[PDB]
DNA sequence: GATTTTATGTTTAGATCTTTTATGCTTGCTTT
DNA sequence: AAAGCAAGCATAAAAGATCTAAACATAAAATC
């Protein structure tokens, strides 16, 4: 009878139990993911800092100062990524204490009266929050009397953020900009427009006169594909985190970013779901960390972790290529663990610096079929062995046709890039001296090959040494990876795609076409009552003459009318059809 | 509204009828869609055009004048270019 | 058949709790009724937590009853202010002061006939955006995500789960 | 009680009538008087140009009265046909004086050099300045096709813009997609985001959008959807 | 398969 | 005398009844 | 045979006209 039910227990005015939060895997996941989130946050702040300082300088320069100043900011098509950015802007204007600011979201502006009251109420309550008058009384005149009641012997600016400029109704927005133009000079106003599209929307939505009484200046935050390129080059492909994605999941995430939504936050949520689905298989998956704490967890492990290590498929070739106490008595495998984990982390560090050298080599070339960005060569390299691809063959063909002097200059720029990577990133990391110790003689070999090209056939020797010294050993395919890399890679696209990409259409259709795919019938691979009516109206055209359709249902299988009307009721609950409004006892497919 | 006898109009139909004159004018070649759209909205806000009560460029509209007012304002206007007068006699 | 998939759905429950721990919001999307399974979840691990059952397929369930229920029966702060946006502002600043005041809501049918307007789903999207509160929702209609734009879908931090019994719709047509 | 508007008083009457009033007209300026208005502020603009030393040595000797009058005739030869609105002529005339003065800071003999930029300055009258997902590109393309290529031409390809139901949009999207994507939640969310960003618009059916009876209306001209078909590389003029 | 690999490698390595 | 509280008269926004119009849709005649 | 225009039609939505439920500010009295 109630539309709502409560089961409240003990509330007045960390869901999980002790048995999981005690386990190391949640502590490791929280440490690694918090390092990830802090890194991508400071990266977004450093990319935003030019625009934010330009905005604060614009507000202070208008305080240095009737047509109102206003500063549009060309935000991306998605919303929540900008929101915290705007809040930081408010903190800056409460840092220097020259402006107070009320956000003016379009939900609050159904009419001009509502817009003016939320504007005045937000200004007075922002000022009270920096340090309860009636909703019916908060007019602009009270705002003027309150501003001269307070701020005159100092002139704090009156900021009104409009995060969703597109979502506003045009009439209330033009009336609001006209009212704020009427009161500028007496009240120092600035207006910022979060235009989700382009400048044509601002020039088109604002009418002749509203544009005549406005003074707008445009700032640009970075575009979303550029933001995914920066987040992917600088965090998920940064060496110092121990958890690498497989090329399938990597391609799927950049696919969802580039094909459906420009959601940087959606990319962060998908990567957090990948981190959770990998790490939550037990404590054994929490060996995937920095090497010394990994040795402490090597000592820490129990017996279930031994079984969830040993069944991993990539351990299987390692026993193929050869120990009795290793496979049963555990502790001998525990002592063999630093060799495998150390070679694996060594392989991924060598993979990252070798990938940097390769993308620096290929990216200066014209066409770049493999790609000019590190994630592209990353997914092409982890997807399959690169030497068997046609694309590497086209790359070595166009690379073998090069002029010798541009060749030696290009490889010299690649040498400067790889040495900058060797001195500036791998060096703080543990097991970093070992990797430069491994790759540095091969860098010396390509260095001497450079010096003899400085002195035709020689480029084939350079490509052979590139394949032998780098591409075969330290740019391997995911199947060719060193064993028990399964702790450090996440190849499982199936659960992530069925738990991130939702397909209500495909789920309903695969229920109504192949019930055995769900129901696990031993016979139906006996039919469910909905499925026959679904098969029958799928056979039917647009309009449904209901009695001929009903006679087909009588033919395939009184109470038959009850099962049929029950099926059409469940069908029209699903939205597949609707009953005709022009004509009773008749249907229409939707 | 003289040729089609007081039918409702729109910015794009009048844009076609204006761009038939713009490409032969040799004084109005330089104007774009934007200045003409601002002129159209300015004609809307002085209430020389009324909406029939969608895009800003695609409302239906009605003229608010008798033709004698337009025929008189062509005469009393100061320093009208002669090419627009030859369009006025057509 | 049906009992097997129902027990397999009960096997997922601790992992659902770990998913709920990280800010995700569970969202079923099956063909059959999600009623018996969600009630089994409400009994089998939610015997103690602050559960707000919401039958959104109710013909006359206003969003205002949900707002007043949250601001009254749990937080004991009286009636909500008349505007739902000021109401969720009050619920947000009320929840800002109180860590470890965890609570769950179980919404049968987000696609319900009174919730089908975009404003109720916007109120639900602002509702689940709080770090403290967590959400478990059912879905039946084939054309529900037409009203979820990317902003409301980002605030709805979902983790979809194909939970599909072949149950007849009995409560769904009872109201 | 003074009143002020642009409308003539005859718009103002109501069904009960109004009392007496004193009508009073203010004619907008002819070109000589607009030149007199813009030339009245010659002293302020000279004292502004003195603020920003060979260039100041030529500013003090050759920004005189008749030079500014010739500049005002050279400006009202161009913009006066497009607007007579005196604040906009002031606001653009000062910037065009700022770009006009360069080859008398160095060494008519000027109408070419400024008549270049002035015909770009006309293009930015009234405006006062000082990307898309791939499948959203195909959805905006299919929205323009559903809202321009009529209700009955589409059988053979496959008054203003015409309103259209969204199943027509998904059908044209399937026909133009040539890959056949699964109908994920993200794609219908992309529909609702083109709604929220004013790339599409509603006219009816808002209460039952999930019923499919809602009427939508694509709002884009030919040039940007051609830019979309260029950045995809897929031409849209074939349909 | 885990089982055939279990028989093969606990026959081989063990 | 001051505060609080609450009982009530006033306001305001939504709900609902006309009716207009109207337009997508039915379907049906007619036509190439 | 189907394609297109047409009599109408049947619900729909758009003012709009008018009233009712919720809110809300104010008056007034109970009490400290």
């Amino acid at each position: 009878s109630k539309g709502c039910f409560v089961y409240k227990n003990g509330a007045t005015r960390s869901l999980l139990g002790k048995e999981v939060v005690q386990q190391p895997f949640y502590e490791e996941y929280r440490k690694a993911w918090n390092q990830i989130n802090d890194h991508i946050a400071d990266l977004q702040h450093r990319s935003y800092a030019r625009t934010l300082e330009q905005l604060v300088d614009f507000v202070v320069g208008q305080a240095e100062r009737e047509v109102l100043p206003t500063a549009a900011l060309l935000t991306g098509i998605n919303q929540p990524d900008h929101l915290s950015q705007f809040t930081a802007l408010t903190q800056r204007l409460h840092a220097q204490r020259a402006a107070m600011v009320c956000v003016l979201q379009s939900r609050d502006c159904a009419t001009l009266k509502a817009a003016v009251e939320t504007l005045v109420f937000g200004l007075v309550e922002d000022n009270a929050e920096v340090e309860r008058l009636r909703r019916s009384q908060c007019t602009m005149k009270q705002l003027k009397s309150w501003y001269t009641n307070n701020f005159d012997s100092e002139r704090r600016q009156l900021v009104v953020i409009l995060p969703d400029f597109e979502c506003f109704n045009a009439s209330v927005l033009q009336d609001l900009i006209l009212i704020l133009s009427a009161h500028c000079g007496s009240l120092p106003f600035v207006l910022v427009l979060g235009v989700a599209t382009a400048m044509t929307a601002v020039h088109g939505t604002l009418p002749y006169h509203v544009s005549s009484k406005i003074r707008l200046r445009v700032f640009q935050t970075q575009a979303a594909p550029t933001g995914l390129n920066e987040v992917l080059d600088k965090v998920l492909l940064s060496p110092k985190y121990a958890f690498h994605l497989s090329g399938k999941t990597f391609k799927f995430l950049t696919h969802i970013f580039l094909y459906y939504d420009f959601s940087i936050h959606g990319f962060i949520q998908g990567f957090k779901y990948c981190l959770m689905e990998h790490f939550f298989g037990g404590n054994a998956f929490a060996l995937c960390t920095d090497y010394s704490k990994a040795l402490g967890r090597i000592k820490q492990l129990t017996h279930e972790d031994m079984e969830t290590i040993r069944r991993l498929p990539s351990f299987r070739p390692y026993v193929e290529q050869i120990i009795i106490a290793v496979l049963t008595d555990d502790d001998y495998l525990k002592k063999k663990l630093p060799q495998l984990l150390r070679d694996c982390l060594l392989h991924f560090l060598l993979f990252r610096c070798s990938l940097e050298f390769l993308t620096e080599l290929v990216g200066d070339l014209p066409r770049c079929p493999l790609g000019k960005l590190r994630r592209e060569l990353y997914v092409n390299c982890l997807n399959r062995a690169i030497i068997s691809t046609p694309e590497y063959k086209e790359c070595l063909q166009m690379l073998s046709f090069l002029s010798k002097d541009e060749f030696v200059a290009k490889v010299n720029r690649a040498l400067e890039r790889t040495e900058q990577f060797l001195v500036e990133e791998i060096a703080p990391l543990e097991l970093g001296e070992a990797c430069t110790a491994v790759l540095r003689p091969k860098l010396e070999a390509i260095r001497l090959a450079v010096d003899e090209v400085v002195k035709g056939r020689a480029l084939q020797k350079t490509l052979q040494l590139i394949e032998t010294q780098i591409v075969q050993d330290h740019l391997r395919a995911l199947q060719d990876a060193p064993p028990i890399h399964e702790l450090f890679v996440f190849s499982d696209i199936a659960t992530v795609r069925r738990n991130i990409i939702g397909a209500p259409r495909a789920a309903l259709h695969t229920a109504l076409n192949n019930p055995h795919f769900y129901m696990q019938c031993k016979c139906c691979e006996t039919l469910p009552d909905l499925s026959v009516v679904y098969k029958l109206h799928l056979e039917c055209g647009r309009m449904i003459n209901l009695f001929d359709w009903l006679q087909a249902f009588r033919s395939v299988v009184p109470q038959i009318q009850a099962r049929f009307t029950r099926a059409v009721a469940e069908l029209q609950f699903l939205g597949y059809i609707k009953m005709s409004k022009r004509k009773t006892d008749h249907a229409t497919r939707l | 509204s003289q040729i089609y006898d007081r039918d409702s109009f729109n910015f794009e139909i009048i844009y076609a009828r204006f761009s038939k004159f713009a490409k032969v004018s040799t004084t109005m070649q330089a104007v774009e869609r934007s200045i003409v759209l601002k002129a159209f909205e300015h004609l809307r806000i002085a209430e020389l055009i009324m909406p029939l009560t969608v895009q800003k460029e695609f409302e239906m509209h009605k003229l608010a004048l008798t033709y004698s007012q337009i025929h008189h304002c062509m005469q009393r206007y100061q320093a009208l270019p002669t090419e627009v007068a030859q369009w006025a006699q057509s | 058949s049906i009992n097997a998939i129902m027990e397999e759905y009960r096997s997922y429950f601790p992992k659902w709790m770990c998913i709920l721990n990280e800010g995700f919001n569970i969202l079923l999307y099956g063909l059959g009724s999600k009623h018996q399974l969600l009630q089994s979840f409400h009994r089998e691990v939610l015997h103690k937590q602050t559960v707000l059952v919401v039958n959104g397929f109710f013909p006359s369930l206003t969003i205002k009853d949900m707002l007043d229920s949250i601001t009254s029966d749990i937080l004991d702060a009286g009636i909500s202010p008349a505007n739902p946006h000021e109401a969720v502002d009050m619920i947000e600043e009320e929840f800002a002061l109180i860590p470890e005041t965890h609570l769950f809501l179980i919404v049968h049918n987000l696609d319900g006939a009174m919730l089908r307007n975009v404003k109720a789903q916007a109120i639900l999207s602002r509702l689940a955006r709080i770090p403290n509160i967590h959400l478990l929702a059912s879905i039946d209609h084939i054309n529900t995500p037409l009203l979820w734009d990317q902003g409301k879908l980002c605030s709805f931090n979902f983790s979809w789960w194909d939970c599909t019994t072949m149950l007849p719709y009995t409560n769904e047509t009872a109201f | 009680v003074i009143l002020l508007s642009q409308l003539p008083f005859e718009k103002f009457y109501n069904k009960t009538g109004l009392s007496e009033i004193v009508c009073l007209h203010l004619a907008q300026y002819n070109k000589a008087e607009t030149q007199r208005i813009l030339g009245s502020d010659f002293q302020q603009v000279r004292n502004q140009l003195l603020e920003q030393k060979k260039r100041l040595e030529i500013c003090q000797e050759a920004v005189t009265e008749d030079f500014y009058n010739n500049y005002l005739n050279l400006f009202l030869s161009v913009f006066y046909k497009a607007c007579r609105d005196v604040p906009e002529l002031q606001l653009t005339a000062r910037k065009c004086l700022s770009t006009y003065l360069e080859p008398v800071l160095d060494g008519s003999r000027l109408w070419r050099h400024i008549a270049g930029p002035l015909r770009s300055a006309l293009t930015q009258i009234y405006m006062r300045i000082e990307e898309l997902p791939y499948y959203a590109k195909f959805l905006l393309i299919a929205a323009f096709l559903a809202s321009h290529n009529a209700a009955k031409q589409d059988k053979r390809l496959f008054l203003g813009p015409k309103s259209f139901s969204i199943d027509r949009l998904l059908a044209i999207f399937y026909a133009i997609l040539e890959e056949k994507v699964g109908l994920t939640c993200n794609l219908l969310s992309q529909i609702s985001t083109l709604v929220h960003l004013n790339l599409l618009s509603f006219v009816s059916g808002e209460q039952n959008i999930m019923e499919g009876s809602a009427r939508l209306q694509c709002t884009i001209g030919l040039e940007f959807v051609l830019q979309i078909g260029k950045v995809v590389g897929f031409n849209v003029r074939q349909y | 398969d885990y089982e055939i690999w279990k028989a093969r490698m606990l026959a081989k390595a063990q």
